[PDB]
C-alpha cells in the first residue's frame, strides 16, 4: 500500500558524518512506525533504529546507541537516520521499512531499494567501462573495472534487454578498488545489424557512460 | 536479548521436494516473523504471525511453531524458491534480532557449461592495461575450474572469479574469470587459452585465441 | 515476599533489574508500536491492589511468582 525510497547514502570518512533519508508514498506515511535495517556485504540483516508513529517512542541497537538519530516528518513524508563517529564496520546497505501493526501481530513490511553506506579512507574513483566484443549465439558484454565505493548499476539497451544478461558480482581487486562484468547472449545474426549499449551508472563518482559493444574484424 | 539460530545454513532441493527451514531462540518467544531475500533484491514479507502467509506468497509456503522452536515449511520445491530466508523476532522489548539465514538452493540435471573468450578491447590497451575474460554460461552444478594458459604457460595468482546466484528461471550459474596482464606483458605473449573443467564436460574445453588475430 | 525481576521500558530507568512480589510482562499497541515492557508489582495499602489486568482491546498483562518468572514469559495478545 506504500512505497518507500532511500537515500544519502556514499562514500564517508571514519569518525565522521551522514544524514540518510527514506522518502515515502504517502499520505499513509503518518498511519506506521518506522523502522531501519542495515545489511553489510555478504551478510545477514541487522535492525538499526525505530519510530513510533508521532515520534512517541524511540529504540535502537546496541552498537548504534548514541552515535545514530532517528527522526521523522510526517508533512514532508520522510524517514531520518543521523549517522555520527562512523566505523569500519558500519559499511552496510540501508533499507527503510514500515511496521504493520494488527491486534494480533505486528511485522515489518514494504521495504525499499536501500541505500549504500561506505566507511573508509580510500576515496572515490569511477569506472573504465570497456567493451566485450562478440554457433548460432554469441556472448558479448561490458567490462566495468577499476571503481570505488560499491554500487554500480548495469542495464542493456537502457533496460529494453533483460533476458540472457549476467551482471556479476563485484571483486575487489588486490589494488583496493572494485571490477565486474555484464554479458548478455544474443543471436549472431543479429550482430552488425542490432546495436547493444550497457548503460553503467556509478553514483558514488557520478559516472554514467553509455558503450555500444560492435563486433570488428 | 534473543538470540536467533537458523538451521541448515544452506540446502538443496530437487524440484518437488518437502523442506523445513529451523528457527531456534535462545529463550521463549510468542510468534515468528520470516522473509525471503532474493539477490539484488530487498526481504519481502514471507510468513507473519507464525503461520499467516503474506499477500501473493504461494499457499505451498507453511509456518509452524511454539516457545523457541520454530519452522518454515515447503510442500512442494520449485525453482522460484530459490532464495535465502530469514526469521525476525519481535516479541519483545528490543533489540529485534533477525537469525542468519538459510540460503535454499534447487537440485537440477547436469548442464555443460557453454564457453566464450573475450580478448582485452583496444579502448583497454590504449588505455595502458590488459583484461582477458572467459564466459562460462548456463551451467549446473556451481562447481567448475577454470585453468588460464599463456603460450602454453600455467598462469597462477592473476585471474579473479566472479559466480552468479542460481537464475530463478532455468536454475543454472553463470561464472566470469578475468585474467589480469600489463599491456607489455600481453603483446609479449600470442595465444590465450582458458581452459574449463566441468561435470557435464566429458574431457576439459579450452577457448583460446591468438593475439592480433 | 520479594523476588528479583528483569526491568525493561518505562517503569525502569534505566536499571534492568527490579524488586517486587509479582514480577510481569506486560504488551500495549502504542502508536503503531507493539510496546513491551517488564518489571515489578508492590501491593501498598491503596491503589492498584492487583498485579493482573482485566483485559482491554490493545492491551495484555501477565504477571508471575519466582526470581526472573517474567523472562521466559512475554504477553500475547488473543
Amino acid at each position: 500500500e506504500v512505497q518507500l525510497v532511500e537515500s544519502g547514502g556514499g562514500l564517508v570518512q571514519p569518525g565522521r558524518s551522514l544524514k540518510l533519508s527514506c522518502l515515502a508514498s504517502g499520505s499513509t506515511f503518518s498511519n506506521y512506525g518506522m523502522k531501519w535495517i542495515r545489511q553489510a556485504p555478504g551478510k545477514g540483516l541487522e535492525w538499526v533504529a525505530s519510530i513510533s508513529r508521532s515520534s512517541t517512542y524511540i529504540y535502537y541497537a546496541d552498537t548504534v546507541k548514541g552515535r545514530f538519530t532517528i527522526s521523522r516528518d510526517n508533512a514532508r513524508n520522510t524517514l531520518y537516520l543521523q549517522m555520527t563517529s562512523l566505523r569500519s564496520e558500519d559499511t552496510a546497505l540501508y533499507y527503510c521499512a514500515a511496521a504493520i501493526s494488527t491486534p494480533f501481530y505486528w511485522y515489518f513490511d514494504f521495504w525499499g531499494p536501500g541505500t549504500v553506506v561506505t566507511v573508509s579512507s580510500a576515496s572515490t574513483k569511477g569506472p573504465s567501462v570497456f567493451p566485450l566484443a562478440p554457433g548460432g549465439t554469441a556472448a558479448l558484454g561490458c567490462l566495468v573495472k577499476d571503481y570505488f565505493p560499491e554500487p554500480v548499476t548495469v542495464s542493456w539497451n537502457s533496460g529494453a534487454l533483460t533476458s540472457g544478461v549476467h551482471t556479476f558480482p563485484a571483486v575487489l581487486q588486490s589494488s583496493g578498488l572494485y571490477s565486474l562484468s555484464s554479458v548478455v547472449t544474443v543471436p549472431s545474426s543479429s550482430l552488425g545489424t542490432q546495436t547493444y549499449i550497457c548503460n553503467v551508472n556509478h553514483k558514488p563518482s557520478n559516472t554514467k557512460v553509455d558503450k555500444r559493444v560492435e563486433p570488428k574484424s | 536479548e534473543i538470540v536467533l539460530t537458523q538451521s541448515p545454513t544452506t540446502m538443496a532441493a530437487s524440484p518437488g521436494e518437502k523442506v523445513t527451514l529451523n528457527c531456534l531462540a535462545s529463550s521463549s518467544v510468542s510468534y515468528m516473523t520470516w522473509y525471503q531475500q532474493k539477490s539484488g533484491a530487498s526481504p519481502k514479507l514471507w510468513i507473519y504471525g507464525t503461520s499467516n502467509l503474506a499477500s501473493g506468497v504461494p499457499n505451498r509456503f507453511s509456518g509452524s511453531g511454539s516457545g523457541t522452536s520454530y519452522s518454515l515449511a515447503i510442500s512442494s520445491m520449485e525453482a522460484e524458491d530459490v532464495a535465502t530466508y530469514y526469521c525476525l523476532h519481535l516479541t519483545s522489548y528490543p533489540p529485534y534480532t533477525f537469525g542468519a539465514g538459510t540460503k535454499l538452493e534447487l537440485k537440477r540435471a547436469v548442464a555443460a557449461p557453454s564457453v566464450f573468450i573475450f580478448p582485452p578491447s583496444d579502448e583497454q590497451l590504449k588505455s595502458g592495461t590488459a583484461s582477458v575474460v572467459c564466459l562460462l554460461n548456463n551451467f549446473y552444478p556451481r562447481e567448475a575450474k577454470v585453468q588460464w594458459k599463456v603460450d602454453n604457460a600455467l598462469q597462477s595468482g592473476n585471474s579473479q572469479e566472479s559466480v552468479t546466484e542460481q537464475d530463478s528461471k532455468d536454475s543454472t550459474y553463470s561464472l566470469s574469470s578475468t585474467l589480469t596482464l600489463s599491456k607489455a606483458d600481453y603483446e609479449k605473449h600470442k595465444v590465450y587459452a582458458c581452459e574449463v573443467t566441468h561435470q557435464g564436460l566429458s574431457s576439459p574445453v579450452t577457448k583460446s585465441f591468438n593475439r592480433g588475430e | 515476599k520479594l523476588y528479583m525481576c528483569v526491568c525493561e521500558g518505562l517503569s525502569c530507568g534505566n536499571e534492568d533489574h527490579c524488586e517486587g512480589q509479582q514480577c510481569f510482562s506486560s504488551l500495549s499497541i502504542n502508536d503503531g508500536f507493539h510496546v513491551y515492557q517488564k518489571g515489578c508489582f508492590q501491593v501498598y495499602e491503596q491503589g492498584k491492589m492487583t498485579c493482573k489486568t482485566p483485559p482491554s482491546p490493545g492491551q495484555a498483562v501477565e504477571c508471575c511468582q519466582g526470581d526472573w518468572c517474567n523472562r521466559n514469559i512475554t504477553a500475547q495478545l488473543p
